[PDB]
């Protein structure tokens, strides 16, 4: 941590309304900074992001979401402690992230925002970074998350016809259903599931 | 209105003329559109019960309304007719009835619109596709059917049907 | 207050046109503001 | 007393930085200081960085030119490279020529007794 | 053998640059096309390659905070484009080509014994 | 006397030739400003007039504020162009005057979202993270006695 | 540092000379000795 | 972990005649001619020059009335590398390069005695990141901890070389066998049977290969 | 309007038309736009009709 950081505390002096709660780790880059927002507030704090100064040369590099339902601690349960990221998992149906890059302050900046209704509503960026089109549709198709205001909805990496949220921890590796093909019917068809147990 | 369902979005009837010389018109409810669905924005957030329900009636009214086509198109037309096809749809809707959130319903009806374009432009296989519109317990009308099970079974309990059928293989 | 001077659109923008040059080197020349340019 | 901070402080805890000024509504001297502290952490980052930025490559731009078949030749460092690596095997042959013989390994099959 | 695969890739590159990169109908083909600003790098996400078509001198070899390998101790260059087109995609995916070789060669020095002991008496390699 | 900030717009001063410019800004379709302290001066003076519509106490309005006064004072002081750049970080001025221009459409976007008010969310926000911060324990490590033997009831009569 | 001259990391830099010339060019392009040298040719 | 730095700059090698690591041939004012282009409004951008000369026009000229494309490109091309020997392997009679450690079919070693290597510790099952092993044990009437069934699924098989990695007595080796063609899909459920076959008769090779692996750390 | 708008007025200038009328981003919605109390396409009021 030999260089020179500085907190991304000009959102929360804005946003006046909001309270911080900001990690740094040595598990991370050096100029690399988490922080926790509020659904409610995150399209205005990106649309502050994507207009304001400092913050102009910024890049959504990543989004995606973690099903912290099912978030346990396997080992070293007793060393965990209240400032730790990983308290806000546990009752907490969803966790979407993001993460951006900005060059003026050659920094990186991830935001993650706790959704605990159980339709998973959150206010999509794709209209303010124009990358977050395909992440999100990623994200909603693979974990279920009901983007509200996106430019286009459709699915991304799914199948056609199916309608699923492979990646949420309910969902088994093998599916539920596949592929064959049918000579009565002369085309391929899909039917229930039986798989090989090692 | 730039949309796939916008009025512009039709057909030309002529390579140089839309359906008429002192009149423009053209078809886009019962058939696809001219140019490809590039963007699919969200459907509008519903407050109410009332919004959602409305949602689910004009989804559903687009379905019924683009039914023949997809089945001329698919040639599945033999093995459901399209009033069948049409009551199949809607009693995968009536077992969904029982949703009472908006935000749930909105996604849904997203996925079903999605769908729906996927069946239009052949994104989908007919054989994948009409799971959908196949009937609940009635057989498929390009088939036939065996009542053995029936015959053997007359008046007795789906228990002690589902009994005699066995539920695992009987080798291992 | 003072009134701001007016700014328009294509001021903001990164690349300029000649016919938005213009508008901007009006009085001046390009050898006068930019310097001059060799090949 | 009970939560070792004023009420006018901001900051439930700084373990990021410790630091001691918090930026509240009240003090509009605490915005101009942190506009500051902004500023001098925008020039000091791209200050200490090597390569991502610099001032006199902006002002003195360095060009690579394809001008001829080798590229190589364009530039005088892939020059030094060509010969480096030729210098380098023309000494390994010199080594080994001077030897006479490599030793080699040789499969026994009484290893596997 | 990595040296010498070094050596020669010289002659594949100049090989394909004969032929590439001053043809006409090459030049006609790349040359403004796909043309974008560092805007477009930013708003996409673009990196890499395509992120220094734009000049927007972005290398996570050489980040002081971001670097993960010896990258950031060896003297290599990065290179980048005035314009945002496929014919300078393409020149940078050559020039960086050429340049790994300056890389491996760097590398593989750091781990070479050049000298060697001199005797006293005849001042010759031992 | 005056302060920078409550001055008129001085054409005569800033809007005048520079030599010593950059021959490029090292950016594709980034062409280079002639006069960039002119361009920052007028930015700055459109900032601070549409910032009035947002409430003086606002929080962001009076960090905009801050924030254009500091560059305002930076650029009257620092003449020089290479000076002013390396000031604003080491880069292209071009740069720092494109990102600096987006925040005359920003203050209308932020006057719409109104940070300084409170949505019905907080609340629930509040809660999640006062949830977040309770202490927990495992049934695992929790002591249990053996019972006391259960004492046999008989029916009366 | 190799990407500058004399740096210490090179090797090949005691008589180089001949080596450098048979492996570089010893030629300059005019630019339009070419364009000149054809046109006229052709119209002759 | 970091380190501080004092002094950003790498300064540049020394340049003077009489210092060591002196390179006079570094520069060749033939070649480095850069300074003559390297002002030129062209390469920094869109932009053209305030005075255009008559090289540009002989350039053009040239280019345009004189395509040289297919003269310049064809001969270099065309002509020249024709001239290069053929760098094609005659598969048939001939093998490419290949190394020790090359990872091909699966097989099933034994001891110089003729016992079975393999003792059913499953590390090999367990570390198949497809779960392409499927392994049962039962103890032999001899008493020796040996399996019944051991069977490699090489469709679901990615030959990383996991197992024999992880094999603790060099059981399980990925020997250098890679002409495994199968016609049918059950040819390719490798067996106990087919993968003991495979070892016995690709012992020498496999011993060949494990001698100098097991003498490099030496 | 095309030059108010900053399209290339001249013949060299075509070839950056794409950086003028297709690159640009569009403004993104105020978030305002989101609290609608209703989003039902509009009609001609029919009372009196
Ligand atoms: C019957 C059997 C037949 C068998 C055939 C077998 C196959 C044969 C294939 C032959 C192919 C052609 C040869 C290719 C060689 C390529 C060499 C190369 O790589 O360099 C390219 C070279 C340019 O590249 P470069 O030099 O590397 O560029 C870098 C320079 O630094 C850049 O410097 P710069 O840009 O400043 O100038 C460089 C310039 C040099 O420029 C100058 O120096 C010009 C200076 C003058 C400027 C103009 C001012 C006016 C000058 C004249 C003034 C006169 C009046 C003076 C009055 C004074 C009054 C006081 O270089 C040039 O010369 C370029 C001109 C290109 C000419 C194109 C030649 C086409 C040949 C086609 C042959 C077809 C054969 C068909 C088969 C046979 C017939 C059926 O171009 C050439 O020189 C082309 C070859 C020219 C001819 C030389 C050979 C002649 C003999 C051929 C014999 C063929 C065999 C069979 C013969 C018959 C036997 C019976
Ligand atoms: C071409 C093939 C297309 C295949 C599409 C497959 C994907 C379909 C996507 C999912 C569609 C749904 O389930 S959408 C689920 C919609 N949700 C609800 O319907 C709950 C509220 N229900 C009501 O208001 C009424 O019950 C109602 C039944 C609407 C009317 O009934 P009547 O007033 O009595
Ligand atoms: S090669 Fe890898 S995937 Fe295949 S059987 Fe061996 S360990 Fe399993
Ligand atoms: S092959 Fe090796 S790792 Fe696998 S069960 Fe046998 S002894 Fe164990």
């Amino acid at each position: 941590m030999q260089n020179k950081y500085m907190q991304p505390i000009q959102l929360f002096i804005v946003f006046e309304k909001l309270n911080s709660k900001m990690w740094i780790s040595k598990k991370l880059n050096s100029n690399h900074s988490i922080a926790l927002i509020p659904s409610n507030w995150f399209y205005s704090i990106n649309l502050f992001l994507k207009r304001e100064l400092l913050f102009s040369n910024i890049t959504l590099i990543e989004n995606s979401a973690i099903d912290t339902i099912s978030y346990n601690l396997e080992t070293n349960q007793n060393d965990l402690d209240k400032t730790n990221i990983e308290n806000y998992f546990f009752k907490n149906k969803m966790l979407v992230f993001y993460n951006y890059y900005n060059y003026f302050l050659k920094s990186k900046l991830t935001l993650f925002i706790i959704l605990n209704n159980l339709n998973k509503n959150i206010d999509s960026i794709d209209r303010i970074f124009a990358n977050a089109n395909w992440l999100e549709r990623e994200t909603s198709e693979m974990y279920g998350i009901n983007y509200k205001w996106k430019i286009d909805t459709r699915k991304l990496l799914l199948d056609y016809s199916k309608i699923e949220n492979p990646m949420l921890k309910e969902f088994q590796s093998e599916g539920t259903q596949d592929a064959f093909y049918n000579i009565f019917e002369n085309q391929v068809v899909v039917l229930k599931n039986e798989t090989v147990e090692l | 209105m730039n949309h796939y369902w916008g009025s512009s979005n039709t057909i030309p009837a002529s390579s140089t003329q839309n359906n008429n010389y002192f009149s423009g018109g053209g078809n886009n409810v019962t058939i696809r559109g001219n140019e490809i669905m590039e963007r699919l924005p969200s459907q509008t957030p519903s407050q109410n019960m009332v919004q959602a329900s409305m949602k689910t009636l004009r989804f559903y009214r687009k379905f019924c309304r683009l039914i023949p086509f997809i089945l001329r198109i698919h040639n599945i037309g033999t093995k459901f007719t399209a009033q069948q096809a049409m009551i199949n749809f809607g009693n995968y809707i009536r077992e969904r009835n029982h949703y009472r959130d908006p935000g749930l319903i909105d996604h849904r009806i997203q996925l079903g619109y999605e769908l729906l374009y996927e069946a239009e432009m052949h994104f989908s296989q007919h054989t994948i596709l009409m799971q959908y519109l196949s009937p609940y317990n009635t057989p498929l009308s390009d088939r036939g059917y065996s009542y053995l099970e029936k015959v053997k079974y007359g008046n007795k309990s789906k228990f002690l049907q589902g009994f005699y059928k066995g539920n695992k293989p009987t080798e291992f | 207050s003072p009134a701001p001077p007016t700014i328009g659109q294509v001021e903001l923008e990164p690349f300029k046109f000649n016919h938005e040059r213009d508008q901007l080197i009006y009085g001046y020349t390009m050898e006068e503001l930019y310097g001059k340019k060799f090949g | 007393e009970k939560e070792k901070r004023s009420p006018s402080n901001n900051i439930i805890i700084d373990e990021i930085s410790n630091s001691d000024k918090p930026i509240t509504k009240e003090n509009r001297e605490s915005v101009a200081h942190h506009v500051r502290q902004q500023f001098e952490f925008f020039r000091e980052v791209n200050a200490e960085e090597v390569w991502s930025v610099s001032i006199e490559e902006k002002y003195n731009p360095e060009l690579y030119i394809y001008k001829t078949y080798d590229m190589a030749a364009d530039d005088p460092v892939w020059r030094q490279v060509k010969l480096d690596l030729e210098w380098t095997f023309e000494n390994i042959a010199e080594r080994r020529e001077s030897l006479g013989y490599m030793p080699t390994f040789k499969g026994d099959p009484n290893f596997w007794q | 053998d990595i040296l010498e695969f070094s050596r020669n890739f010289f002659t594949t590159l100049n090989e394909m640059h004969n032929v590439l990169t001053y043809n006409k109908i090459w030049k006609q083909r790349l040359i403004n096309i796909g043309t974008y600003s560092f805007q477009t790098c930013l708003d996409y996400g673009l990196t890499g390659v395509m992120a220094r078509s734009c000049g927007l001198k972005r290398d996570l070899r050489l980040s002081k905070t971001e670097t993960y390998a010896n990258y950031y101790y060896l003297n290599f260059r990065s290179y980048t484009g005035q314009h945002g087109d496929c014919y300078d995609r393409f020149l940078i995916r050559m020039n960086e080509m050429c340049e790994s070789l300056n890389i491996v060669n760097q590398s593989i020095n750091k781990i070479s014994k050049f000298n060697n002991i001199v005797s006293i008496n005849t001042k010759k390699n031992i | 006397e005056v302060p920078i900030h409550l001055r008129p717009y001085n054409k005569e001063k800033y809007e005048v030739p520079s030599t010593k410019l950059k021959y490029s800004t090292g950016y594709a379709l980034l062409d280079v400003e002639p006069m960039p302290r002119a361009k920052i001066m007028k930015i700055s003076y459109n900032i601070l007039h549409k910032l009035k519509e947002i409430p003086e106490t606002a929080m962001y309005r009076i960090y905009t504020e801050e924030k254009v006064k500091y560059i305002m004072k930076l650029t009257d002081e620092i003449e020089d162009v290479r000076q002013l750049e390396e000031e604003f970080g080491q880069d292209s001025i071009e740069l720092f005057i494109y990102s600096y221009g987006k925040e005359l459409e920003l203050v209308e976007y932020m006057k719409h979202s109104k940070p300084w008010e409170s949505r019905p969310g907080d609340e629930e926000q509040n809660e999640m993270i006062r949830i977040a911060s309770q202490k927990r324990v495992y049934l695992k490590h929790q002591r249990v006695d053996r019972p006391a033997r259960q004492e046999a009831a008989f029916i009366s009569s | 540092r190799a990407d500058m001259a004399h740096s210490p990391f090179h090797k090949a830099i005691h008589d180089l000379e001949d080596k450098r010339s048979k492996l570089f060019p010893d030629r300059r392009r005019i630019p339009g000795r070419k364009a000149k040298l054809l046109l006229a040719a052709s119209l002759l | 972990g970091y380190i501080q730095r004092s002094n950003i700059h790498e300064e540049a090698p020394n340049t003077s005649v009489e210092a060591k690591h002196h390179n006079k041939t570094f520069y060749d004012p033939i070649l480095d001619i850069d300074e003559d282009l390297k002002d030129d409004i062209r390469l920094y951008g869109r932009d053209k020059p305030d005075e255009l000369d008559f090289t540009d026009v002989w350039e053009s000229s040239y280019q345009n009335i004189i395509c040289p494309e297919y003269f310049y490109h064809f001969w270099f091309c065309g002509i020249v590398y024709s001239f290069e020997p053929e760098w094609t392997i005659n598969y048939p009679f001939e093998k490419g390069p290949l190394s020790p450690l090359f990872r091909g079919e699966h097989a099933l070693r034994r001891y110089p005695t003729g016992e079975e290597r393999c003792i059913a510790c499953k590390l090999c099952q367990s570390a198949c990141p497809a779960r392409a092993i499927t392994i049962e044990t039962e103890p032999r009437p001899d008493g020796s901890r040996r399996t019944v069934r051991y069977d490699i699924d090489m469709t679901k098989c990615i030959y990383c070389g996991f197992c024999q990695e992880a094999c603790p007595v060099d059981a399980i080796v990925e020997g250098p066998n890679y002409e495994q063609t199968a016609y049918l899909h059950e040819d390719l459920f490798y067996d106990k049977y087919k993968l003991l076959e495979n070892g016995d008769k690709w012992e020498p090779q496999i011993a060949r290969n494990i001698e100098y692996l097991i003498n490099q750390p030496l | 309007k095309m030059r108010d708008l900053g399209f290339p007025m001249e013949g060299e200038e075509e070839e950056y038309i794409e950086q003028r009328v297709f690159m640009r981003e569009q403004l993104p919605p105020l978030e305002s736009e989101f609290w609608k109390k209703n989003y039902d396409p509009y009609e001609q009021d029919l009372f009196h009709f």
